[PDB]
């Protein structure tokens, strides 16, 4: 009802009207908790780059993080840090490039490590939550490189200090399930588990090939890492689900989130992250709209809710925007996330009824990536 | 009744020159009503007793800052402490104990007669109450509306009875824009209702020592003076060289300036704030020696994030400062701005 | 929304470029990057430098010397974007005018612009701009 | 207008999103901030790899192989924004994948992205 | 009728059918020429922006220049080069600050010279074109200073190498006249006249006092080094002409941009830059519209055109937009730039007629400032 | 005109009256059995490898463009204009037929009554007692025929699948997706834009790639430990210190059968020639290693003017492209040499 901007001028009038000091100074964000909510602006691949820390609950941006050229955001599911992998050159967008991490206190939002990462090694792309990831413990971040060839670096974020890049076939994106191992996904159609050591080549293993040539497994899987569970859409809905739990992969039943009669009148996902995955409920939401094969990174107006062990829907919400990219939050009753690129608007709603509850508008000029941690 | 009685009491104390150890001189001796309680005329210079009254007991703030208190190092917790630490301080009326001081009362009759309608009969016998009896009139009578009038030229602009000439407008645009406001302001924001700006915090500004003050103390030439570390209780070392922010009014006409009298005239007070900010040679020389101003003091626990501005006060806003700073003069002190 | 209008301060609303402590501002307000009315986002460093305006509070009828500061160090915020001008006045009277980056002061020598914040330090009006 | 409907190529305006080579461009058009269809801006340097797409020429009937080339070394121009994804596949098929800075090869290690340019490397097949 | 879009089309098609091969290079801009305008766009504070390089005559973007926070544009008269003063930091908006000056060639707009400025020395402060200045021989290059007072530094552009600070009174802006001698205006109403030796304290005198207290000079002045004619607007479109081709100021009589009548009715000057002077025709262009006196930034959405020599009025145009800053080319029949900050657009109109002939859009987040050369 | 002038040069392909000891003729070295290339030099004296005579017909007359890039004409330092200028300078070529003078060719043709004939037909009664007249018709004879179907017939499976009559294989369709986006298209292309009508893989410019010396070939020529193949700068009339070691961009066509490969054949297999390019963007130790030695690939021959701008693109071939590669460039052997393919 009233606005946060309102009671905020019904609360300075009052300190007035009481002579109440105050201290100018710098604010600390209130403790990090399930319901805040990042969001990263890669600005349509300008040379700098925003983060916005967003108070689910209030609706209210609580801090910014400034950025380089496509960072990668990460934010420890325990609430202990934040960090960043990001890019700068000398000369705005030309010159020396330094790449580098940076690691945040989550309250402050002041830097407590700057990390250089030798020989500018991170991989440039629109960004993919799982091209940069954490290990469980929150000790080590692993990056992608893709020139000039496939890799993964390491980087000791509790001794602040790069380590040394792995040599791994032909794969891509990066998730973490212990200290000292991450899989895969390779042009083959298999993932790859690799194990790795400070020095020695890594011990990579395969699964068996679990998709043909032919069916497309989007950039944006969800990966809940406490569960071990990679929710991993292609661009016709089919999801498939991989269980990394036990450390070895095992294969659940493949589910769809379209009807038959849904896909033959043209629904399909499309955005940019289009699938979300609640770790406690074991629900999958996904965007998806009446749209052409080849219209995949388009907005959609519609989330589809389904149970990750059965594939029965749960729900279709009519989001009412034209929403890019959506996730949740992980607590009990969860919130609903969706943002819209062109609007440049998070949008948050009940994850339970699909209502629109509040707004954040603003927030850059393309923000497309939306992180939560899970604390429980 | 006993309010105004209290207050006549101290006022009688005050200028009673059988206060001090051998009869020679009264508070108004060093503290003089015709020159803002300031002496006309030990190590540290006299500060004023105008608005004295408005200073918070001393207190350690939840930010962990201290800040109220008297003199100059905050060792006195109100104007009562510190009118008991004067009687028996020998920079100031140098008695030696608290019963030389009943003693004396005991010896006037008008004394007897005053004390005991106010405190009970006998008062004067137990050294103890008479001794805090009398600290207590004379805070009385310094908290008293002669002390803190308002009534400066200030007072009346803000009261909207007169306006500023575009000069002292200037000065005061300046000094509330400028760092000035930081610490010579009662509050971080919102309007005092009784400003008499200082924010009663403890600050080190790096001060050199006053060469020909120290040599006529007879404290030694390896003496340093700590400010507030000297309040007994207090051991922080951060606190070391730091000294209470006086109120400004009054400032034009109190000269010398700082907690040793180090600079004689307001300007050269002004101008040593450029030492922080300005790139100028100049900036580096004390106009009154014609000398580097000095090394501080004691070389630690400097405010530079409040000093070092960024910004260098030019001639014409020095000029603009010292205009301000004269409308803080009390309407009977004007006369000693000409 | 007539830009060129006389600016009709109000008192309900301090994200709203109308807030009458905004009167002149030059940036983005605070409050709407984590900050708050008087307050700066974290990361940021408040600056000591500060410029000057006599806005009127239509509620009390009084006019309060509004010392804006900003806060800096951080990328421009792009939230509640606002540029009054109330008395403000040409480079050459630095203390009113309101194009200058002031950031003079902040820690860690901090120059780039985020917000501005809007706190009261005096009831008082100025001969060139009075209400 | 309806972003969801099939894309439909025109061959009468570079400058618009639905000009048939930018079928899979992803990022600005060059003719808008000083390059051409084929060339980039003055003081940007034209990146050596590329990806493909088969993109339909309305004019002919035939579909041609577009090998996109970045132009690199500034800030995004901010002209003539597009994104286009026919044919476009997952970043783990990079030959078709547009997502990617192509800026490989580009002089003096320029990687930042400015703008792309359309040229056909061939026919579809 | 036929856009360039739809003429290059043409042309890539004919080219197709005809089998005419052509080698993807890097394009050279078009000679600078009398028509060439800049763009700069401050992006309302963020701590990188852009330069547009724009053919008039055409409507059509040739080029761009990347800058850091706030950069003061400048333009030879004769064509040969631009530059800019610049600032970058170390990690997007935060760390180690480095200010320098760029010299680029106009055509390949590549970097020739690159010199850096010791102690971070710029004044940054929301874009005023004569904040910094070339001498008439374009050998030096002349930056302000603010903090930690007016003070103005001097940049060898032949040796490519800072020079010194020169301490001046409290004084603003820059106009030079000599390849030694430059003015600004000061606090106390007197413009001073700063003449520079290699090494000494410069020579400065001030001219009389030319304007009162009460008399606000805009931060916008327009100044003709080949003319030596500064034209400076004051808040009610009085005008100020100071003659400085005999190397001393001529206060030459001042003129009204607005009649009495007008003025009662609430016409005022309003923009940025609102003022633009034409030196073959002698001739004053000044941004008016009705408003209160105290939204002397927001747009205008009329320019009047004056005789510099007589003040006799001989236009008033309705631009049709909502106009923050004007300038003119200082070729026979000269274009009349209306730049638009909030549409992002510059609207190229004919001088003489005022009609709208062609405009340039999508020119960054909020454009503000529009140079061009005096080449005639 | 036309055929006869191409069944002339016929004949005189195949005859070993125009080498100097009467023991071989041009089908000797360029032998049609392998696309017109030598099967002794295959795992079947100057230091050069023997090219293919197969789609020499296309390659433009030598010229520098207007962005001062020389290209087209023959032999691998381009210092023939032209086939028929490749023809004469062949006839008195050391290391081809090795003829000392135009006379003595002019002579051996003369010895033969159906070349009085032939020749006399198409260029005059008495052109074979003008040894100028002669031997000039000759070389005119020999480029007609090379200019015939038979050496450019367009074939290959890569043409049938760009004429739709089949698909390629999923790996040879990968092949090509990566030789049309990876830097192989920048020199192994007709066009920098736009579509090729014949394609020949080849751009015909000359760029240095960095090759190193092949040390037997060397030894055995006896041009000496001390010499330098300069390339193109080798030809007459070039003076350019910067087309030292720069070679003609060599057609792919029938590449899968025409091994050992480069100017000097130094590589005997096609997967090694395509992994030389790796050395110029991979960062493992094994792409600075010659396969088929185990040793380092060795110091250019020609530090100087290599084409780094195209070859640093700072992507590595893995494994998997490099197969896709093979693939694809099997795919560009004309129909009449696939059998060669299983060996
Ligand atoms: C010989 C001169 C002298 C006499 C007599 C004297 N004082 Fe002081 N007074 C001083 C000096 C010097 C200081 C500063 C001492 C310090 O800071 O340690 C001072 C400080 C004070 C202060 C501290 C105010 C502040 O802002 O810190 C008060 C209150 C005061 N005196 C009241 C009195 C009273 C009441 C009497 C009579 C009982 C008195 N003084 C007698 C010299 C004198
Ligand atoms: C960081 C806090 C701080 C700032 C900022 C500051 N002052 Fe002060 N000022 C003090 C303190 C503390 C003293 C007493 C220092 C001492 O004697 O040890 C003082 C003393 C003075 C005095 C001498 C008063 C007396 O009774 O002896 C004058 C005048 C003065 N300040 C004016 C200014 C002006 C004008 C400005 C802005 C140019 C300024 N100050 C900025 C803290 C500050
Ligand atoms: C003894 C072997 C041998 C004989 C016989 C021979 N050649 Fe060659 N040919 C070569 C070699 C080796 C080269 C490469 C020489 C070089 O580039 O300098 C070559 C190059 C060529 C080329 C250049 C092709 C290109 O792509 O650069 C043509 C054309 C040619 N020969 C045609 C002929 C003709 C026609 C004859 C008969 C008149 C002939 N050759 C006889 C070995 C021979
Ligand atoms: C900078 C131009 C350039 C680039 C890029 C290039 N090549 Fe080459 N290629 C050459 C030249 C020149 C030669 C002849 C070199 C020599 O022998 O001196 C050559 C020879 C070859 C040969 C041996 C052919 C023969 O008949 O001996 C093969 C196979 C080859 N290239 C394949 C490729 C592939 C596949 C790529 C992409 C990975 C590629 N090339 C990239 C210029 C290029
Ligand atoms: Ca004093
Ligand atoms: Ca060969
Ligand atoms: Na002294
Ligand atoms: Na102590
Ligand atoms: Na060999
Ligand atoms: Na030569």
């Amino acid at each position: 009802q009233e606005t946060q901007g309102q009671a905020a001028a019904r609360a300075a009038a009052a300190d007035l009207a009481a002579g109440q000091d105050d201290e100018p100074r710098i604010l600390e964000a209130p403790a990090p908790d399930a319901r805040r909510v990042y969001v990263n602006d890669p600005a349509h691949f300008a040379a700098v780059t925003q983060q916005f820390v967003i108070d689910g609950e209030a609706g209210r941006v609580i801090g910014m993080i400034d950025g380089g050229f496509l960072p990668n955001p990460v934010v420890a599911d325990d609430g202990s840090f934040i960090a960043h992998a990001s890019t700068v050159f000398s000369r705005i967008a030309r010159g020396e490039r330094t790449d580098y991490v940076e690691v945040f206190d989550p309250v402050t939002l002041l830097p407590t490590a700057d990390i250089e990462l030798p020989d500018a090694p991170r991989f440039l792309v629109g960004t993919y939550p799982w091209m940069t990831s954490l290990t469980p413990d929150g000790k080590t971040l692993l990056f992608y490189q893709f020139s000039p060839a496939p890799a993964v670096g390491v980087v000791d974020l509790e001794g602040k200090a790069f380590k040394r890049m792995l040599d791994v076939p032909d794969c891509y994106h990066i998730f973490p399930t212990a200290p000292d191992t991450f899989f895969m996904h390779c042009r083959d159609g298999s993932l790859a588990k690799v194990a790795f050591g400070t020095e020695g080549t890594p011990e990579i293993t395969h699964t068996e090939v679990f998709h043909p040539e032919d069916e497309f497994l989007i950039n944006h899987p969800a990966y809940s890492q406490k569960a071990g569970r990679l929710v991993w859409p292609t661009y016709t809905g089919k999801i498939h689900q991989i269980d990394l739990s036990s450390g070895d992969a095992k294969f659940l039943p493949a589910v769809e989130a379209l009807t038959e009669a849904e896909r033959a009148d043209g629904w399909r996902p499309g955005g940019w992250q289009q699938v979300a995955y609640h770790r406690a409920l074991d629900r999958i939401y996904l965007l998806v709209d009446q749209r052409d094969e080849w219209r995949h990174k388009t907005a959609s107006r519609f989330v589809v809710v389904l149970d990750a062990k059965t594939g029965e829907r749960l729900a279709k919400f009519e989001m009412g925007h034209e929403i890019d990219s959506i996730n949740v939050s992980q607590d009990e009753k969860p919130l609903l996330y969706a943002l819209s690129t062109g609007d440049k608007t998070l949008y948050i709603h009940d994850a339970e009824s699909g209502e629109e509850l509040r707004s954040v508008n603003q927030l850059g000029h393309g923000p497309q990536v939306i992180t939560t941690a899970d604390m429980g | 009744p006993a309010d105004d009685a209290l207050a006549a009491l101290g006022a009688q104390l005050f200028v009673d020159p059988a206060l001090s150890r051998n009869a020679t001189q009264s508070c108004a001796t060093c503290h003089d009503p015709a020159r803002a309680f300031t002496d006309p005329r030990g190590d540290r210079n006299t500060p004023t007793l105008g608005y004295a009254a408005l200073v918070p007991a001393f207190h350690r703030d939840a930010n962990g800052k201290y800040k109220g208190g008297q003199f100059w190092d905050g060792r006195a917790d109100d104007l009562k402490q510190q009118a008991g630490q004067s009687m028996l301080n020998p920079v100031e009326m140098a008695m030696p104990d608290r019963a030389a001081v009943a003693a004396r009362l005991r010896d006037d009759p008008a004394y007897r007669t005053g004390f005991e309608a106010l405190f009970g009969k006998g008062v004067l016998d137990d050294p103890e109450r008479a001794f805090d009896a009398a600290a207590e009139a004379l805070a009385a009578y310094q908290a008293t509306g002669e002390f803190s009038p308002f009534d400066s030229k200030y007072d009346r602009v803000m009261r909207g009875e007169e306006k500023f000439t575009p000069l002292e407008e200037f000065g005061y645009t300046v000094f509330i824009t400028w760092n000035c406001r930081l610490c010579h302001m009662q509050r971080k924001q919102g309007v005092a209702e009784r400003e008499t700006f200082t924010n009663f915090e403890y600050h080190n500004i790096g001060l050199p020592v006053n060469e020909t003050a120290r040599e006529a103390s007879g404290l030694g030439a390896d003496h340093v003076d700590h400010g507030l570390l000297a309040r007994p209780g207090i051991e922080d070392p951060a606190q070391s060289g730091r000294f209470k922010v006086p109120s400004l009014r009054n400032v034009a006409v109190t000269g010398p300036y700082m907690h040793n009298g180090v600079f004689t005239d307001l300007r050269t007070a002004i101008l040593f704030y450029n030492k922080y900010t300005s790139r100028r040679p100049e900036a580096k020389i004390n106009p009154e020696t014609g000398a580097p101003w000095g090394e501080p003091e004691v070389a630690r626990n400097l405010s530079l994030a409040e000093l070092q501005s960024g910004l260098m006060l030019d001639d014409g806003r020095v000029d603009a400062l010292v205009a301000f700073l004269e409308t803080l003069t009390d309407r009977r002190y004007e006369p000693l701005l000409e | 929304t007539d830009p060129r209008a006389k600016w009709v301060p109000q008192d309900n609303d301090i994200q709203a470029c109308d807030y009458w402590r905004h009167c002149s501002i030059d940036g983005n307000i605070c409050d709407c990057s984590g900050g708050s009315l008087t307050n700066c986002p974290p990361g940021t460093k408040l600056a000591t430098a500060s410029w000057v305006a006599s806005c009127y509070n239509p509620t009390d009828g009084q006019s309060y010397l509004i010392a804006y500061r900003d806060c800096c160090g951080y990328n421009v915020s792009g939230r509640c974007p606002c540029l009054n001008t109330e008395g403000e006045l040409p480079v050459y009277r630095p203390e009113f005018a309101n194009d200058i980056i002031w950031c003079f002061g902040a820690e860690d020598d901090a120059m780039t612009y985020h917000c501005t914040i809007s706190p009261i330090v005096g009831k008082a009006s100025h001969h060139h701009h009075h209400h």
